[PDB]
């Protein structure tokens, strides 16, 4: 009642297109339906929540880097979250089909964006578990790049973890053939996946074997730099794999433009 | 050819 419903907006996923009829706000509307939530979280308040309601709770406190969950509401069958809705924005998926691999600068901004806001998921005790470019808007105004979508996250913990219903093929090695990984180190798997798909225009694997493998072939001209953190970010052995600060200062990393000088040189 | 996976 307090929002004004509109056209569904990706496929499988419910989520609508809102107006806040009281600011005339655009937000997202989606949809969870009980009968298929697996994760089952709880609220300070002992209500029992969809994980995923309590991930966005944690992590919405104004940093622009994850989509913000302005409200949920809870209803016979269903759960319904109200997410802020940037305009204009464009996933990084469509961008990336539409534009093929990504000069290396531009990609440097993005991952960098990305890699800030799985910091601060982690930082809140949030992790994501479904890092791709299908989960990450594009601010193309603003040129700031936002996470989404957390059903498939999980409530960070340094142990191991035996469930897994994020996107396969993102999903590290460990994954594929022990059914065990650890967060920091899995995230840092997609992460690999990720940036070689700005880069390449498409992601490394499609098989099982590929991903086992750990053989990374270039399609396209990478600089060796670049080259390099995706080797070692998607190295077999989970305990091989650089930190958040090993990325961070890696040569490749260095000079990062800002998201609004981003949006002028390469989304204007 | 280039695609999206489910989750
Ligand atoms: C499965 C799932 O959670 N999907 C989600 C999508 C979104 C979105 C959007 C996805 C595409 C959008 C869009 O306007 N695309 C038009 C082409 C312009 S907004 C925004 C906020 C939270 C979520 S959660």
């Amino acid at each position: 009642s307090q929002y004004q419903v509109g056209p569904l907006l990706g496929g499988f996923g419910s989520v609508y297109s809102g107006i806040r009829v009281s600011d005339n706000l655009p937000v997202a509307i989606k949809h969870v339906e009980k009968d298929r939530i697996s994760d089952w979280g709880e609220l300070p308040n002992g209500t029992r929540v969809p994980m995923e309601v309590v991930l966005l709770k944690k992590v919405s406190s104004g940093f622009s880097g994850v989509i913000r969950l302005l409200d949920w509401f809870e209803r016979p069958d269903s759960f319904v979250l109200i997410l802020e809705r940037p305009e204009p924005v464009q996933d990084l998926f469509d961008f990336i089909t539409e534009r093929g691999a990504l000069q290396e600068e531009l990609a440097r901004s993005f991952f960098w964006q990305v890699l800030e806001a799985v910091r601060h998921c982690h930082n809140c005790g949030v992790l994501h578990r479904d890092i791709k470019d299908e989960n990450i808007l594009i601010d193309l105004n603003r040129g700031e790049l936002k996470l989404i979508d957390f059903g498939s996250g999980a409530l960070l913990k340094d142990t191991v973890y035996t469930d897994f219903d994020g996107t396969r093929v993102y999903s590290p090695p460990e994954w594929i053939r022990y059914h065990r990984y650890h967060g920091r180190s899995a995230a840092v798997w997609s992460l690999g996946i990720l940036l070689y798909d700005m880069v390449c225009g498409d992601i490394p694997f499609e098989h099982d074997e590929e991903i086992i493998g750990g053989q990374v072939f270039f399609r396209q001209r990478v600089s060796s730099e670049c080259q390099h953190l995706i080797r070692w970010c998607l190295a077999l052995r989970p305990s091989d794999r650089p930190t958040f600060e090993e990325i961070q200062n890696h040569p490749w990393m260095q000079d990062v433009l800002l998201p609004q000088e981003t949006a002028e040189i390469h989304l204007h | 050819k280039r695609r999206r996976h489910p989750s």
